[PDB]
């Protein structure tokens, strides 16, 4: 066995499997070779190298050497332990999931090998829950596949069928009844929504957004119908109720702010008259909502702890609502400090308080796609455009101020505003003032206008290249992901003795486990029609 | 109440004496006085001399719109 | 979408400045609408109490409405 | 031929340096017009910041699109538009020879203002050939917008 | 700009006796699903007379495929 740190742990069995030579494998096993030897060199760790699980069994599985896999588990001299663990904490199934790359041929290979190994393991050890062995992180193979974006493996696992005696219990897709063109399938969705460790919906929804297939993994057959069933059952009414309450809050806030007193030096004494009682009631109901949003926006952060990168990538609306509440609190502090500037804060919390109403466009598909498109274009293209435009504007403003130092151009701020007005289309090309450097100023302004229109035209044309079957398809998956996230957020708390989140109930699926016990699987019913029969 | 000379105007209060002070546009404005209307008599171009390129026409003349303008007496 | 956005910003402007063509919701709505068709009045000749906040509100309104119009235009290209 | 078609950034940096040197010469010659040079050296000196967008994957392609569309497409529209503008400007100067239209430079600027939405169709002045002037201005405006729309769609033909 | 011949030459490979020295693409080592090749870049980076990178980069712009020649297998990673 190699002792060098690069090849540490490598032995003859690993080379024999590498060479795809069964003769040396048989000879090594016959001579008492240790089938559990681990290749712990840097070359085999998860840079150059190849990670396979460090064990000959997972090496044979990962190299599509099925005959060696069958021999190793069943040879008389020393059969291999199907439940063995590597230094990381993974087993054969975890390593087999890891080598997937969502290509067609590799997906086919991984699926076939996974099914064959699971069936053989069940046959050799009927009492072994091979699929429920967690690694060091605490993930099962399904959770690992969902976390890493192995959509090809997830799509197989969630709807596998095994039609063999003493192996049907391994499957999780069944048939309840059949008629002619119509039949009814029955999916087992254990550990899809509620498992108390890490469910598929939880791991997909709350991932880091680094996963390349984060948006596609919700398009599989059981999850899309589960989410649509959840929405149409109880969540829709809750969302509409919350939207109604927010609308009432904004109406009260707007009415209270509109009729503010005009006298200076707050706070203002309460008059013993009806209108002022209504006004102060409105003010109290306006401040309480800010307190609520402040606490909810803290509770979001504490229960997620993003690493300061995804804050501006996902969950922007949490930041916007939090900023609204911060402005409200600053308004309160300035109000009771006898300052008149509180109005300046208050209107800001009003002005954005309406724009955050776009958060409630989701749930209505026709508006949700539109809102997703707005957010996509803002965060993608207009940031580059604004960066270039602002540098260009600063350059020309400092050019103009240097030339004309009086008459609206004696400061950088005023010059910037006057130049920005041209982009809107409200310029002041009059040239009536008796400047020292007239007939040079004109050239600067004409060059500025031409370059700015070239930039705007370039921006507009560049935005047309993303309309060719790019935005239209992407926005729908993004909206579906948003609806999934809000459904999960609503289901998570609910604080009212959850019953309505549950599926069809404890239906007897097979009733004949490997032992004499029965089974109940908490299934989901999906009807289907097929005329090719 | 209103802001006085040197105080920050337009952030909640304007200046009172508008006939002598104005609130500028500088994002933190301070009210300051109007400058006197002093006519231009020196370092300026006379009638018939080149205007625009580095020298304004004196107070008694006007500058036409052209690539190479010359000072003229306004009508 | 545009009408809700316009109503929100109009109420904010009326709250901030209770005089000088901004003392009512109808007049403020018309004055803000005129920006959408290129007929604005970004002059700032009047002595408001809260100038330099009013400027920020107007700039934000104009930028957001032009983003909305550009988004509408681009979205209409999905039909052709 | 190579310089006119490639290696533009070297030319722009060289022109910036030339403006700086002319500013120095005018400064020590006791001329105030050195300021007119210096500002130009400043004004393009910021624009050449675009040179450093390369190396960055996202901005470099945007800059390349800007430069390619400037050199390829807009230089034909410039020619057509300028010839059209000169023709209508000379017609207007011929028709109305006194007051904001007695010179070709002012008439060209006043007609250009329409292209950027800041025109003047008040028609307060009592000209001798008013109601012919109106027809010329309307025809110019309509043809200008037709040319611009055609340019825009031709640029949609390259995406 | 004859990219069809350049792509062949830069990736030339032969496994015949007394001819392997003519190859530019070789293999250093291999494992089950992974292997490591190595390209001969002689006369690409430095010649002192005429190198591939210099003759492509500093071409007259009349060359038809001057944009595409840099996409061949070794240069795309060499420049990166
Ligand atoms: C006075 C001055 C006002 C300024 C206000 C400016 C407009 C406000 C508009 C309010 C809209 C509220 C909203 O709906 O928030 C928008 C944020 O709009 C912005 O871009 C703000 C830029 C700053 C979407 O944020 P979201 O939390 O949905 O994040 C998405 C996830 O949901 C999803 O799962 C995906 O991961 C997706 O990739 C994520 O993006
Ligand atoms: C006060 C008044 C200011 C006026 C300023 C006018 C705009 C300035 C824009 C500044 C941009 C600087 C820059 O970066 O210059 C740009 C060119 O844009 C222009 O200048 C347009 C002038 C019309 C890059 O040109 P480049 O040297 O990269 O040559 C390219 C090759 O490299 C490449 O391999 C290809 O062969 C390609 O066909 C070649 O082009
Ligand atoms: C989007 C188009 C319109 C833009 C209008 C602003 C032009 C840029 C402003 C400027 O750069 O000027 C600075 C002031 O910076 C600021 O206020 C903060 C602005 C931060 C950049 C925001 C970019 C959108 C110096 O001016 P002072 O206020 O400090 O002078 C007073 C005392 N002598
Ligand atoms: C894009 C809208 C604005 C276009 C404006 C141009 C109208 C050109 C008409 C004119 O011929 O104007 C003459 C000469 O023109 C010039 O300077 C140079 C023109 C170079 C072409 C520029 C292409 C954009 C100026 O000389 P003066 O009239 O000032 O006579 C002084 C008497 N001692
Ligand atoms: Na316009
Ligand atoms: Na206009």
């Amino acid at each position: 066995s190699y002792t060098d740190s690069y090849y540490k742990g490598q032995t003859a069995l690993h080379i024999a499997i590498e060479r795809r030579n069964m003769t040396l494998v048989t000879l090594l096993v016959e001579n008492g070779a240790d089938v559990q030897a681990a290749a712990n060199g840097d070359f085999f760790k998860k840079r150059p190298g190849f990670y396979f699980g460090e064990l000959p069994l997972s090496l044979a599985a990962c190299t599509n050497q099925l005959a060696i896999v069958k021999f190793l588990l069943q040879n008389s001299w020393q059969p291999a332990d199907i439940s063995a663990r590597d230094s990381v904490g993974n087993t054969v199934l975890h390593a087999l999931v890891e080598v997937a790359d969502n290509t067609v041929d590799n997906t086919k290979f991984v699926t076939s090998m996974y099914n064959e190994i699971l069936i053989l393991g069940a046959k050799l050890h009927p009492t072994l829950k091979l699929e429920e062995i967690t690694n060091r992180k605490g993930l099962t193979p399904l959770a690992l596949a969902a976390s890493s974006g192995k959509i090809g493996v997830l799509a197989y696992i969630l709807q596998r069928e095994i039609h063999e005696p003493e192996c049907r219990h391994l499957s999780r897709k069944f048939t309840e009844w059949a008629y002619g063109p119509v039949h009814s399938s029955l999916y087992d969705l254990s550990c899809i929504d509620t498992c108390e460790k890490n469910s598929v919906l939880e791991v997909i929804a709350y991932s880091s957004s680094e996963t390349p297939n984060r948006h596609d993994m919700l398009l599989v057959e059981p999850l899309n119908r589960l989410l649509q069933d959840k929405w149409d059952r109880f969540v829709k009414r809750i969302f509409y109720f919350n939207f109604f309450v927010y609308c009432l809050y904004m109406i009260i806030f707007t009415a209270a702010a509109y009729y503010r007193p005009v006298e200076g030096l707050p706070p203002y004494k309460l008059k013993n008259t009806v209108g002022d009682y209504f006004r102060v009631t409105g003010e109290i109901l306006s401040v309480s909502g800010g307190v609520y949003f402040f606490f909810r926006g803290i509770q979001y952060f504490l229960q997620r702890r993003p690493s300061l990168k995804s804050l501006f990538v996902d969950s922007y609306s949490e930041i916007l609502f939090f900023v609204q509440s911060l402005f409200m609190l600053v308004s309160v502090v300035l109000y009771f400090s006898q300052r008149k500037e509180y109005v300046a804060s208050m209107v800001f919390s009003l002005a954005m308080g309406w724009t955050n109403m776009l958060y409630y466009t989701r749930g209505f598909q026709q508006m949700g796609i539109y809102a997703v498109m707005i957010e996509k274009m803002i965060l993608r293209d207009l940031c580059r455009f604004m960066f270039v435009y602002l540098v260009f504007l600063f350059g020309f403003s400092t050019a103009v101020v240097t030339l004309i130092e009086d008459g609206k151009y004696n400061s950088l701020y005023s010059t910037c505003l006057e130049l920005f007005k041209f982009t809107i289309g409200m310029g002041d090309l009059e040239f009536t003032e008796n400047y020292d450097f007239k007939a040079v100023f004109i050239i600067l302004l004409l060059a500025y206008v031409i370059l700015t229109y070239i930039l705007l035209l370039n921006m507009l044309i560049a935005l047309m290249g993303e309309t060719v079957n790019k935005i239209a398809q992407e926005s729908k998956n993004i909206w579906k992901l948003q609806r999934a996230i809000t459904i999960l957020d609503t289901e998570k708390s609910f604080l009212k003795c959850m019953r309505k989140a549950f599926r069809s109930g404890k239906l007897l699926q097979v009733g004949f486990t490997p032992d004499g016990k029965d089974d109940y699987r908490w299934c989901f019913r999906v009807d289907e029609v097929n005329w090719t029969t | 109440d209103c802001a006085k000379e040197g105080e920050v105007c337009s952030w909640g209060k304007k200046c009172c004496d508008l006939d002598n002070f104005y609130c500028p546009m500088e994002f933190i404005p301070h009210c300051k006085k109007y400058k006197p209307y002093v006519p231009v008599t020196t370092n300026c171009a006379k009638e018939g001399e080149v205007c625009g390129w580095g020298s304004k026409c004196c107070h008694g003349l006007d500058c036409p719109l052209a690539f190479i303008p010359y000072c003229e007496k306004y009508r």
